[PDB]
């Protein structure tokens, strides 16, 4: 039984060869049943009817897993006349049998595994909505089909909680001279445009596009096969970038293709004889027909739908669907090819590129701002599953994945991130209109001059990797030479704090126990970690306490709190925001800090930016504003504002 | 002796606590304004 039938029009990778094996393999379905071939040419309608005529003289219980080559579109409708008056179940695989018709008579069965049209408009709303376009329109033509797809799209952007921007609708039907034509085109104004025509039409409305410039280097195409063709002939008026999505055939030959077929007739004659135990034949005749009624014995129909292979499940649904099918997007490459990022492999695209290439159109705002999490003024949090999204206010500020083992090397993971300063840089970019493509440092610590290197943040701004470097910086003399600083917006500096909660009295490093390294009695505490403001500046100006207590740094600032709490010595030499903010926000507000914050040297802190870099007076400009609208109060208010700050 | 928070903004409620926590009872009708 089940024959296959072909004759390499193209590929003549075929010969004896490709009748080899199949059912037997590890297969437990083993009955009078064979692997029988055959080859062709060209088809013509009187051709193909005789021969799958001739073939129904042997096939009395068995099937045809028939491809083409050419583009011929009634081939389709052809085979599924043929499977329609001769009861004889049969699948599509290359070419001409392979763009799914629209619908099937009730009796017949045959079931072409490409791809739906709906399919490929969710699989496209999902990349879009993945990089974040919402708003497009949707010029089109008239063509069959054009009225459920626009229809399908609106009632698929209605249905869900995510705000599409639905407007100009353009559906041009009066050829391409009338002024209808040139005003539709001129109204639109987006940067997302979704095409839909046919070949030929398609390419002449962008070469009449490309006159008026839409097609500039902000705007995309995401044309639905349609022009795609079967290999790389995209017509040479085709500028470039252009977005598509296709089914595959790199990724999956037609070798393994004849093989799930013949996995899945086996299968479904399994089943049939596990539910049926008798597979009758259907080998009366192909001419000489009208000659016999209806007769429901063994119909395949309800023994395929439900059908996998080998753990592997395809199987199909009412008309041509699969399901599952293998769709792959590509876009147009500067050689004029075709590329290949991502693949709809499960309900997740599972994209190559964290950030759009922007295609040459053809024959700026948007920067890298580098920071990392310290203090309440930079948090990371880790990305929701449920709703995925960045909650509602966070930004993606994706981290360099890190690992463990050799295995370090990981991806770009994105990651929920807030604090005191991403307020700051979104009312920046506010009144600037800036973009950004934060990521995670992870090289080091806010940086110092060690070994004449910077490493983190810093390092960046002196070795071309940074541009800004926003973040908790602290203004001092060595780094605002070699990085361009800013004037201060918080007050910051050196703060002592102890846990003694167990009038200030001296405040400050004037004393006999501080100033001293030696003499006094019991073991006090100069806590300093290392990569700071507070050692460098202890160091610079009185660098003898630094000695005495070289080996008492901690680890963090949490262990810091934790041995500040577990009584060993209590004195934390840190920054006075920090410093206050903690003990403001302190459970039960118990460790204080001596004096009324009598910073040893106010300098505050600064923000990063590049050598010679064209925004620092603007910077400086929108920073004095913003001190001036009595707004950064309210920022303070919301996220630094203590509990026990009023209290006394 | 009764120093129980004047407004939802005041800092020890609006800030978050482990003594007592909020209880908004089937979640509805006032969970819209919550999310909103």
């Amino acid at each position: 039984n089940i024959a296959v039938m072909l004759g390499h029009s193209h590929d003549v990778t075929e010969r004896e060869l490709r009748t080899l094996w199949g059912p037997e393999q590890a297969a437990g379905l083993p009955l009078d049943v064979n692997v029988v071939a055959l080859l062709m040419n060209r088809t013509d309608p009187k051709s193909l009817i005789t021969h799958v005529c001739d073939l129904m003289s042997g096939a009395r219980i068995h099937g045809l897993v028939f491809g083409d080559d050419t583009d011929q579109e009634a081939v389709a409708q052809m085979l599924d006349f043929i499977s329609s008056h001769t009861f004889v179940p049969i699948l599509g695989i290359h070419g001409g049998a392979s763009m799914i018709m629209a619908d099937k008579d009730p009796t017949s069965t045959f079931f072409q595994f490409g791809a739906s049209i709906q399919q490929q408009a969710t699989v496209m709303l999902k990349i879009m909505q993945d990089y974040d376009w919402h708003v497009f329109s949707l010029v089109t033509t008239i063509f069959p089909g054009y009225r459920e797809f626009i229809s399908f799209v609106k009632t698929t952007v209605d249905n869900s909680f995510v705000g599409w921007d639905m407007q100009n609708v353009i559906t041009l039907d009066t050829s391409f001279e009338d002024a209808k034509t040139q005003v539709q085109l001129k109204k639109i104004h987006s940067s997302v445009i979704l095409l839909y025509c046919s070949k030929d039409e398609a390419v002449l409305i962008l070469s009449e596009a490309r006159s008026l410039g839409l097609t500039g280097y902000d705007f995309f195409w995401i044309v639905p096969s349609l022009v795609s063709g079967n290999t790389e002939l995209i017509p040479k008026e085709f500028p470039s970038g252009l977005i598509s999505v296709s089914y595959d055939d790199w990724d999956y030959s037609l070798e393994a293709r004849v093989r799930d077929g013949i996995g899945i007739l086996t299968t479904a004659a399994s089943s049939m004889l596990e539910k049926f135990s008798y597979i009758p034949e259907a080998k009366a005749s192909c001419y000489g027909q009208m000659e016999r009624p209806e007769v429901p014995m063994h119909t395949l129909h309800p023994f395929m739908v439900n059908v996998t292979w080998d753990g592997k499940d395809l199987s199909f649904t009412e008309e041509g669907y699969q399901v599952h099918p293998r769709l792959v997007v590509i876009v147009l490459n500067k050689d004029r090819e075709w590329e290949k990022v991502g693949k709809w492999e499960n309900h997740t695209l599972s994209l190559r590129h964290a950030v759009w290439p922007r295609y040459k159109s053809f024959s700026d705002n948007h920067l890298s701002i580098v920071t990392l999490e310290e203090a309440p003024f930079v948090i990371v949090e880790d990305i929701d599953p449920l709703t995925e999204t960045c909650v509602r206010n966070t930004v993606p500020c994706r981290k360099f994945v890190k690992i463990n083992n050799s295995t370090n090397e990981g991806m770009n993971v994105k990651k929920c991130c807030k604090g005191f300063c991403i307020d700051i840089l979104k009312k920046l970019s506010r009144t600037v209109k800036f973009t950004y493509d934060l990521y995670l440092v992870t090289n080091g610590k806010h940086g110092k001059k060690v070994n004449n290197v910077w490493n983190g943040m810093i390092g960046e701004v002196v070795y071309q990797r940074a541009v800004m470097a926003v973040g908790s910086l602290t203004i001092n003399e060595e780094r605002s030479e070699v990085v361009d600083f800013s004037v201060p917006f918080v007050e910051t500096g050196i703060s002592v704090m102890v846990s003694r909660s167990n009038v200030d009295q001296v405040t400050g490093l004037s004393d006999k126990k501080f100033q001293r390294p030696h003499d006094y009695s019991p073991p006090f505490r100069f806590g300093t970690v290392p990569n700071g403001s507070t050692e460098r500046n202890i160091r610079n100006n009185y660098p003898y306490m630094h000695q005495y207590m070289t080996k008492f740094n901690q680890k963090g600032v949490e262990d810091a709190l934790v041995s500040l709490k577990t009584g060993k010595l209590d004195a934390f030499i840190y920054d006075a925001a920090v410093l206050n903010y903690k003990a403001g926000r302190d459970e039960g507000c118990k460790l204080v800090t001596i004096g009324s914050g009598y910073i040893f040297a106010t300098t505050g802190y600064g923000i990063a930016l590049q050598k010679g870099s064209p925004w620092k007076r603007q910077i400086d400009l929108a920073l004095l504003q913003f001190v001036g609208d009595g707004e950064m109060e309210e920022l303070e208010t919301l996220w630094l504002t203590g509990i026990c700050h009023n209290e006394k | 002796p009764e120093e129980r928070i004047t407004g939802i903004n005041d800092p020890r409620l609006r800030n978050p606590s482990d003594k007592f926590i909020y209880a908004t009872v089937k979640q509805s009708s006032v969970d819209i304004y919550f999310r909103r």
